[PDB]
RNA sequence: CGCGGGGUGGAGCAGCCUGGUAGCUCGUCGGGCUCAUAACCCGAAGAUCGUCGGUUCAAAUCCGGCCCCCGCAACCA
RNA sequence: CGUAAAGCGCACGCAGGCGGUUUGUUAAGUCAGAUGUGAAAUCCCCGGGCUCAACCUGGGAACUGCAUCUGAUACUGGCAA
């Protein structure tokens, strides 16, 4: 809903990477350097975060599908909880190159997963040999990790919320290709060029990602309540 | 200095009625209009860009019965004039005396109209004019001289003209056999299957 | 309503261990004759498959050109790799006096009057890219005035 | 039979002219939606373009045959 | 003009080319106007005469130049600080 400088500063949003890894494009949002580490200017974070929240709310009210993309070890479970609890979709394992631009092929895999999953419930993996009941079970496990968050999406989304613009550059680029706006939490070592709603701030602390996700999940929840 | 070969052959090569016959019958009843002439006629000619430009130019030349040297002079004159080069070129071709006498209807075809002009049956503004290419000016009066006012070919040609779209820019009377060229026709009044830009482009290569 | 045109088909080879693998490339341009034009380059083992891939690719990734009554706004220059391309607005009736690839792209984009001249390598792929880049880097009085904070009459 | 027109998911319609793309509306299945239905939303399924042929790298499109449909067509004591 | 042809082996330096900023002045370059001249024909525009056309012809435009006179002083040049 609403966040403030104290909450961001308690969760450690102002901390950035070390100076020798920064992006010169990220200079405007940089406050200073302390002990060879950049410090992110929260006076820029707060209005940008609130402005991104407003745009996300408007999309949610118009029944837009939101794809929560975050795949680092520090934000995988965080992004899964936020998207389940906001009734939207997510990716929290390795992003498949071409999820969006190659949606036709990726969709065939979605159909395969649904059929395999229903067969498991029915009991189909009993007539076949034990090996065929472990192979298919292993296939279902892999397909769940990869496309288990977008099996019900059914189409190209209307916005992406990428936790790490650095790590998830492929997803951002596919979004830019298709036409889908990106809301991205962007650290000091990252490139904000492909992002439409930049949100400067630390993207590696579990506390910070939980902060961003709770606020974003509440906004989408309230916008669908409408 | 005039094409004397078969007429429907040109219409088949262009794949379009060139009005080279009077119109007593249908061109599909007189020839195989859908098939190009010659041994390899049924084949579908895949035409290059230079080919389409050349075929367009040849279509216009064969409609009006104008050879290449004179036609090139027309383009030069049209390009020199002010306005639009393609529309000017069509205007000159329409101003030829053979075309005018055909359009008012003292001739089944443009070949028949041309023979009348040549054989001194036509008068513009009261004077016998023998020159086919003679450019008629606005407000001119074209008449059939008294000596030739008897010809059955003229009578039947007038009847056939009643069966075609009557040009809006000339004023004809079939009782006196005299027409008035009021104004120069526009691109709205001419058949839009012509593509003049191809001719302009062709002559600009 | 989209007019399409195949500019060039070209046979290439790969020279695999067994010998030469011949495949085909097709360059096509599509446009709505009213300011939108795109180009598509497709490869395949057969000519129909190649042109089909190119046409589909070209229907996507189209762009919008600010056309002035079937003519250009002002003289433009386009450059891609070794191909330079000069284009100039002309007066109604001139026609499209352009080169080989430029002819197809301009006709399909709706330019009816232009004076064009390619300087440099006349490779069709690079020529098409340069002419489309020139048509895209061309601005109209409305956007120029908006950029400069004036009215169109102020800019004339 | 004569002349003209027509045939595209179950239904109703574009696409044909300029040869490269099966679109629009309803309907069907499944889900959400609704306590449920309805309304709404999202998917999923559904045509080989009447058929037989030719044209041509390529045909719903261009050409012909057959099939049907429709209008007109001169004939009822 | 790195590798396709193409940076002298390197430097100093006369002639030459180019010249930070301010004021004043001059008016050379520059610009504006005016005048003289730039033969006629030819090219171009609007007309006219040969039945049309080629051709001939009336008027105009043009001849992008040069010279002189009168002005402007932004910039370049000169001179002065
Ligand atoms: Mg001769
Ligand atoms: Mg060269
Ligand atoms: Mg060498
Ligand atoms: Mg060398
Ligand atoms: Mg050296
Ligand atoms: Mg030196
Ligand atoms: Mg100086
Ligand atoms: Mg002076
Ligand atoms: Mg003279
Ligand atoms: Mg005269
Ligand atoms: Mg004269
Ligand atoms: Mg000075």
């Amino acid at each position: 809903a609403t966040v403030s400088m104290r909450d961001m500063l308690k969760a450690g949003v102002h901390f950035g990477h070390q100076t020798r890894y920064w992006n010169p494009k990220m200079k405007p949002f940089i406050f200073g350097a302390r002990n060879k580490v950049h410090i992110i200017n929260l006076e820029k974070t707060v209005p940008m975060f609130n402005e991104a929240l407003a745009e996300l709310n408007k999309i949610a009210s118009r029944k837009g599908k939101i794809l929560f993309v975050g795949t680092k070890r520090a934000a995988s479970e965080a992004v899964k909880d936020a998207a389940l609890s906001c009734d939207q979709f997510f990716v929290n394992h390795r992003w498949l190159g071409g999820m969006l631009t190659n949606w036709k092929t990726v969709r065939q895999s979605i159909k395969r997963l649904k059929d395999l999953e229903t067969q498991s419930q029915d009991g189909t993996f009993d007539k076949l040999t034990k090996k065929e009941a472990l192979m298919r079970t292993r296939e279902l496990e892999k397909l769940e990790n990869s496309l288990g968050g977008i099996k019900d999406m059914g189409g190209l989304p209307d916005a992406l919320f990428v936790i790490d613009a650095d790590h998830e550059h492929i997803a951002i680029k596919e979004a830019n290709n298709l036409g889908i706006p990106v809301f991205a939490i962007v650290d000091t070592n990252s490139d904000p060029d492909g992002v439409d709603f930049v949100i400067p701030g630390n993207d590696d602390a579990i506390r910070a990602v939980t902060l961003y996700l709770g606020a974003v999940a509440a906004t989408v929840r309230e916008g669908r309540s409408q | 200095a005039r094409y004397l070969g078969p007429k429907l052959k040109l219409s088949r090569r262009e794949g379009t009625d060139l009005f080279l016959k009077s119109g007593v019958r249908a061109i599909d009843t007189k020839c195989k209009i859908e098939q190009a002439p010659g041994q390899h006629g049924a084949r579908k000619p895949r035409l290059s860009d230079y080919g389409v430009q050349l075929r367009e130019k040849q279509k216009v030349r064969r409609i009006y019965g104008v050879l290449e040297r004179q036609f090139r002079n027309y383009y030069k004159e049209a390009a020199r004039l002010k306005g639009n080069t393609g529309e000017n070129l069509l205007a000159l071709l329409e101003g030829r005396l053979d075309n005018v006498v055909y359009r008012m209807g003292f001739g089944a075809t443009r070949a028949e109209a041309r023979q009348l002009v040549s054989h001194k049956a036509i008068m513009v503004n009261g004077r016998v004019v023998n020159i086919a290419s003679y450019q008629v000016s606005p407000n001119d009066v074209v008449s059939i001289r008294e000596k030739a006012k008897k010809q059955s070919r003229v009578k039947a040609a007038l009847e056939l003209a009643e069966q075609r779209e009557k040009p809006t820019w000339l004023e004809v009377d079939a009782g006196k056999m005299e027409g008035t060229f009021k104004r120069k026709p526009e691109r709205s009044d001419l058949s839009a299957d012509i593509n003049e830009h191809l001719i302009v482009e062709l002559y600009s290569k | 309503e989209l007019q399409e045109k195949l500019i060039a088909v070209n046979r290439v080879s790969k020279t695999v261990k067994g010998g030469r693998i011949f495949s085909f490339t097709a360059l096509t341009v599509v446009g709505d004759g009213n300011g939108r034009v795109g180009f598509g380059y497709g490869k395949a083992r057969e000519v129909p498959a190649a042109i089909q891939k190119a046409m589909e690719k070209a229907r996507r990734n189209m762009i919008n050109v600010a056309l002035n009554n079937g003519t250009l706004q002002h003289p433009v220059k386009g450059v891609h790799t070794g191909s330079r391309v000069f284009m100039q607005p002309a007066s109604e009736g001139t026609g499209i006096i352009a080169g080989g690839a430029m002819r197809a792209v301009l006709e399909v984009a709706g330019v009816h009057n232009v004076l064009a001249k390619a300087y440099g390598s006349t490779n069709p792929i690079n020529v098409v890219r340069a002419t489309i880049d020139g048509l895209e880097n061309m601005n109209s009085p409305e956007m120029v005035a908006a950029k400069r904070g004036k009215s169109v009459e102020e800019i004339l």
